[PDB]
RNA sequence: GGUGAAAUUCUUGGAUUUAUUGAAGACUAACUACUGCGAAAGCAUUUGCCAAGGACGUUUUCAUUAAUCAAGAACGAAAGUUAGGGGAUCGAAGAUGAUCAGAUACCGUCGUAGUCUUAACCAUAAACUAUGCCGACUAGGGAUCGGGUGGUGUUUUUCUUAUGACCCACUCGGCACCUUACGAGAAAUCAAAGUCUUUGGGUUCUGGGGGGAGUAUGGUCGCAAGGCUGAAACUUAAAGGAAUUG
RNA sequence: CUCUAACUAUAAAAAUCUCUCUUCUC
């Protein structure tokens, strides 16, 4: 019928009582038939009270089925098309408004409770995933997508749920391979990868690590397979947060080859101060000194080759390689602040460690002068501390152990313990480079690798 | 059936005769049932009217003992009999239905519970309902103990009560079990006719226990062996739930009710589940690991912990089969959310299992020396310890099992600290009924495992390593240090010159490659 | 057609056939050992029962006067037997 | 008004229509079909009661109790006859106004008995499917009605099962249908009108050219109308059936 | 290899008919 007279019947069935019928009324008028034979973009209404009426009842899958007979509807041309986005956008920010709503009943209610919520945004979630589920395969569809992707980033913002993300994650890759199984737009992949971007943001907006490194990954496979470059402003920080990622996570070559990138693109925003820049060097400077040494070719296949695949690059360079790449680098190279360089000049050239020490007892108080130290102290720590081990081995063989105790006991910022000493030269002897005998009859370390 | 069911309370409101009355309600409480039988739950103030004239119902028989029916001159009833006509004795055929009433109530109260949100308000009314539910038993169980006097007789019609008052009991701990039942008495003024006599004393502790044991004598006795088991299992549960863990273990080798559980029904299991989990969650906390590591190896050894279990809500298991007769087959086991345990306690505990057994046993294996270690447990830590070492992730914890893998790296790779922060971040131990004392044992153990594995991983690149002062940065008293270098000598005989005079080694002698290079001298 | 084995007609086509008119005069029917949902105890109901079976330990009525098989009261368990 | 055209007839006491009501008896529209029930006639608003029956289901019961059937019986459309009750409509008779050569016929208006009933006679109809009943077999196809079968079936919706309603593959029975002849017929046609000269399943009742004639007469039933039974004298070479061409 | 929409509106009267019917064989 009508738009009107199907909003005076809902009206009249939130009167008497009964929103069911208000809900079943208003499906009645959506997914007529007439209405394939109307035009869709002029029945705008009845749909908006639907919702209304579907966000007062708790009946999101009869939500999901009005909404799909109405495409059913409408299959032919754009305006249709265009209208049902549009109300299925109003539909997506109604219940983000009841989310909101049922936020704040759950404010009230722990303010009671210092003097079920679940069952809604379970229902909201899940007209979210059917709302995302009816909106596959459809072409002409591009700022519903769009508005969908917003509004439920939002709910995934205000809500920490972990599961909801690996739902979300599978049912878009199914929905891709439907998209695959039903090949004239080329802004739906760019759409997806825009969600993505968006996914990863707010992941990182709140205490996640692996939530974000797994959209993170996705991102890089969908850049790959695909041919257009990211937004660069969305990248940065997309970047910035897969450095938040790489502090842990394994290799600290991958974090220093990503800090370069991070670097690279606040090179050209118009925020740009030169300090900062100095600031950003320093850090990418001793991110790449605390980067571990790797120079032996380990036993059968090392599982840490998997990870290049996010940074574009397969050769497997050392940290000598990739600290010679970034002295033939200009960006970073003018604007590493001076202590810093003759520290790292100290650290592996002529690593003499009484010099070394006493050069870092000069220069780690104004190393931490300016705030960029906090960063990366515990690689940095153990590199140092590797290189006493391979200069004593180096030095001398017949030698008691308190020599090393004092000859390894580091400045205030680096220091550790005669145990964390000791365990630190064992799990270097564990990797292989040279074997040694440590008695304790008299305290005795001797360095026996025969040549 | 809704206007018939009016009709009834029509005529219980003209009806005047106490027998009248009963009668009118063994017509109308059964039609309202029938009309909310095939409903998944009832609605809430109908099914608490049924349960307010069925208490009527109850309160009427009292004011009408042994009278109704009259007494064992002729036990059938004499007066006016030609109208309803189905009036053939006063022994079972006509009492045996006030169960029946609680029953049916019961069955569709746990359907709603298994059909209601358990962390909405309405479940926890209906848990206070709940204890309605049970007072109404206590009062069933009174009068019927009341009306049949053949010993018999009384035990085939009153062993059921016992199985209710296990059934509502068992699970929360002896003070609000003695409140509820000060609270039934106190809601019955006048019927006390009782077996074991709970009215005289509500003043000491070993009542509980002593109750519910009497509950299980008692019905032991009857000739349904299926009852009887169900009876130990809550036995078992009631003792790992409060008692102590030897006594459970002491009556489970009484009972060896194993063998007849599985060809019955679903239910006996899901019990047997329920305790087998429970007794070696107790056993955990009396600090027994190698004891519930071989207690857990049975119902974590398959993948499926739902099911068996049945701790679960429904659209979480309606997707694993897309069938309509088992989604309300494999969802009608569901157990009550006043019942539940901990999934997360189990999972937390078993890992705790593997750590403490595996982690030094493996290093042991990895060093060279194979003389033991024969088994290969079902679902250890070590095939999610390979798991992990199989995908390109390498970072930060994300769950439980992610911090016990983390603390099985750390007791690998030679300190134990970063393990027991794990599992004081591990806050799956939030319900353990003993806190400190466990904890401190968890603590110690993981201190002796790391100092094992630390003895079995470094003995080639040393020569002589401190003994005492790795007691001292480990936590560990110097004689347990040495009593567990014996008994790890004993286990595997490791050639090493240990001493305690010295308190230095000497381990420079070979560890297999000798002992090949001589048998192959041999021959 | 024109040639068959009417000694040897096809299970499933004898089965397809209506009894009467098969080889063998056999009956569609069988016997059903039903336990009660209340009492364990096994009884015998033949399927297209007529009268409303009643298990004679109580009074618990498993089957329903029908056209063709009685039925079942939603609660009991059957075997083919 | 009414018709092909018109007149008779009612109408300023206002006929025709326009509304409300009320009375009577009538029938049960449209649903309504190659659909159902019954032995046939026949049966169509709703509801209750009364009894009955088919078909289906049945590892229920008896064991030839079976088929048709002279004699005997029960129903038996409409019209008709008694009597009593009702009396709308419609209409044999009659009265009319037309058409025509005549029209006391067809068209047109009024109108008696009937039409509707209540008990009793009447027992005939193109009471036709112009195919007697009970059996067995034989060819392809669909639907349709009644029952009962099996679905991992669909929507149903009461969350889900249960029903119901549908979809499929059935099967038993019923009205039927379509295609075909490889069977029949003389053909029209028939799935029986086949299984008939290669002549035999069991059974009743009818006809022997057409007229005379269902007439004469005698019975017999009926008040009456008339029904059942039922010829002959005599008169003729055709009557008749189906199809073909004009 | 996807489907089920249109439709109209006539009647007056006209009866009868004498013959003559004749082969196919090469
Ligand atoms: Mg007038
Ligand atoms: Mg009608
Ligand atoms: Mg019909
Ligand atoms: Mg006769
Ligand atoms: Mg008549
Ligand atoms: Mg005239
Ligand atoms: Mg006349
Ligand atoms: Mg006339
Ligand atoms: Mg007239
Ligand atoms: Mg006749
Ligand atoms: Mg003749
Ligand atoms: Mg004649
Ligand atoms: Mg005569
Ligand atoms: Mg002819
Ligand atoms: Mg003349
Ligand atoms: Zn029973």
């Amino acid at each position: 019928f009508r738009p009107e007279n199907a909003i005076k019947r809902a009206d009249e069935l939130i009167s008497v009582g009964e929103k069911q019928a208000a809900l079943q009324s208003l499906h009645d008028f959506i997914t007529a038939r007439r209405i394939r034979w109307a035009t869709p973009s002029t029945v705008e209404p009845v749909v908006f009270k639907f919702l209304e009426i579907g966000v007062e009842l708790k009946k999101g899958k009869l939500l999901k089925d009005g909404l799909h007979q109405y495409k059913k509807l409408i299959q032919g041309s754009t305006e249709g098309l265009v209208s049902v986005g549009a109300v299925a956008r109003k539909f997506i920010d109604l219940v983000e408004s009841k989310i909101a709503s049922e936020q704040t009943r759950a404010d009230e209610l722990q303010k009671q409770e210092i003097d079920a919520i679940t069952s809604w945004l379970r229902f909201t979630w899940e007209s979210y995933r059917a709302v995302l589920d009816l909106l596959r395969n459809n072409a002409l569809l591009e700022i519903t997508y769009s508005g969908v992707v917003k509004k439920t980033m939002h709910f995934c913002l205000k809500y920490q749920r972990k599961n909801e993300f690996k739902r979300l994650a599978e049912m878009l890759r199914q929905h891709l391979d439907a998209a695959n199984y039903q090949q004239s737009d080329a802004d739906t992949l760019q759409r997806y990868l825009d969600q993505r971007f968006q996914q990863v943001d707010v992941s990182v907006k709140l205490e996640l690590w692996h939530e974000a490194y797994r959209s993170i990954e996705d991102v890089f496979h969908l850049m790959k397979i695909s041919k257009r470059a990211p937004k660069p402003s969305t990248l940065a920080n997309y970047y910035e947060n897969l450095v938040k990622v790489f502090f842990v996570s394994g290799d600290p070559l991958l974090h220093t080859t990503a800090w370069k990138k991070f670097y690279k693109l606040y090179s050209t925003n118009p925020r740009a101060t030169e300090e900062e820049f100095k600031t950003y060097s320093s850090t990418i400077f001793l991110s790449a000194i605390s980067t571990q040494l790797d120079e032996i070719p380990s036993i059968g296949y090392d599982p840490h080759l998997r990870m290049y695949r996010l940074l574009n690059l397969d050769a497997k360079p050392t940290r000598k390689e990739m600290l010679q790449s970034i002295i033939e680098d200009e960006s970073i190279y003018g604007k590493v602040d001076e202590e810093l360089k003759e520290l790292y000049d100290i650290i592996e050239v002529n690593f003499d460690v009484d010099t070394v020490k006493q050069q870092l007892e000069n220069l780690l108080v104004k190393l931490s002068s300016k705030t960029y130290f906090s960063q990366y102290i515990a690689p940095l720590r153990d590199v140092i501390m590797r290189r006493v081990f391979v200069a004593a081995s180096q030095k001398f063989t017949t030698v008691s152990q308190s020599e090393l105790y004092k000859l390894a006991t580091l400045p205030a910022p680096l220091d550790l313990s005669a145990w964390d000493i000791e365990k630190s030269l064992l799990q270097a002897a564990v990797e292989d480079y040279v074997s040694i005998t440590i008695d304790h009859e008299s305290a005795k370390v001797t360095f026996a690798k025969d040549p | 059936q809704q206007s018939l069911i009016s009709t009834l309370e029509e005529l219980l409101t003209v009806a005047e005769k106490p027998y009248e009355f009963i009668m009118a309600y063994l017509t109308l409480i059964p039609s309202r049932f029938d009309a909310s039988a095939n409903l998944s739950y009832q609605p809430i103030d109908q099914w608490k009217s049924s349960f307010n004239d069925i208490s009527k119902l109850l309160s009427i028989l009292d004011q009408t003992i042994d009278t109704y029916q009259v007494n064992e001159f002729a036990d059938p009833i004499d007066f006016i009999e030609d109208e309803p006509k189905e009036d053939s004795d006063g022994v079972k055929r006509i009492l045996g239905s006030i169960f029946s009433f609680v029953e049916r109530l019961d069955d569709e109260f746990m359907k709603s519970l298994l059909n209601i949100d358990p962390h909405s308000s309405d479940y926890l009314i209906r848990l206070r309902d709940e204890q309605s539910i049970y007072n109404l038993i206590l009062r069933t169980q009174l009068y019927f103990e009341a009306t049949l006097k053949d010993e018999h007789d009384l035990e085939r019609a009153l062993t059921r009560p016992f199985v209710k008052r296990l059934d509502h009991i068992y699970y929360k701990s002896e003070n609000l079990i003695k409140i509820m039942e000060t609270a039934a008495w106190n809601i019955i003024p006048a019927q006390f006719k009782s077996k074991f006599t709970s009215k005289d004393q509500l003043d000491s502790a070993d009542y509980v226990d002593n109750l519910i044991d009497g509950l299980s004598t008692i019905l032991s006795k009857q000739n349904n062996i299926a009852v009887q088991k169900r009876a130990i299992l809550y036995n078992i549960y009631y003792t790992a739930l409060n008692k102590d863990f030897q006594t459970a273990k002491d009556m489970l080798l009484t009972s060896q009710v194993q063998t007849n559980i599985n060809q019955f029904d679903s239910s006996l299991q899901i019990l047997f589940n329920r305790v087998v989990v429970q007794l070696g969650l107790s056993a955990f906390k009396l600090c027994l690991i190698e004891e519930c590591h071989q207690i857990l190896n049975d119902l974590l050894s398959s993948s499926h912990l739902r099911e068996i279990l049945g701790q679960q809500s429904l659209h979480r298991i309606s997707l694993n089969s897309s069938n309509n007769a088992s989604a309300d087959e494999r969802a009608r086991q569901c157990l009550p959310y006043h019942q539940h345990i901990n999934l997360d306690l189990i999972d937390v505990v078993f890992l705790t299992c593997s750590l403490l057994i595996e982690i030094p046993r493996m290093t042991a294996f990895y060093s060279g020396i194979k003389v033991k270690r024969i088994p290969y447990s079902p679902k250890s830590i070590r095939r999610s310890l390979e798991h992990y070492d199989k995908l390109s992730f390498q970072g930060p914890p994300e769950t439980l099992r992610d911090y016990v893998l983390f603390a099985a790296k750390s007791m690998q790779k030679g300190n134990w600290r970063d393990s027991v922060k794990y599992l004081r971040e591990i806050k799956s131990w939030a319900l353990l009924p003993n806190m400190e004392t466990v904890l401190n044992s968890l603590t110690e153990r993981v201190q002796v495992e790391s100092l094992k594995t630390y003895f079995f991983s470094f003995k080639r690149f040393y020569s002589s390593f401190s003994v005492a002062k790795l007691a001292e940065l480990f936590d560990l008293p110097e004689n347990k240090v040495v009593e567990v270098l014996q008994s790890v000598i004993a286990e595997l005989e490791i050639p090493a010159k240990l001493n305690d005079e010295k308190t230095i080694f000497v381990v420079e002698k070979g560890d297999e490659i000798t002992k090949l290079e001589e048998a192959m001298v041999k021959l | 057609v024109l040639v068959q084995d009417l000694l040897h007609p096809t299970a499933a086509s004898e089965a397809r056939k209506h009894k009467l008119k098969t080889l063998v005069q056999s009956p569609r029917s069988h016997f059903l050992d039903v336990k009660c949902p209340g009492c364990l105890n096994i009884t015998t109901v033949f399927s297209h029962a007529q009268t409303a079976v009643t298990c004679e330990s109580c009074s618990t009525v498993l089957c329903t006067p029908t056209g063709g098989k009685a039925k079942l009261s939603e609660g009991t368990s059957f075997r083919r037997k």
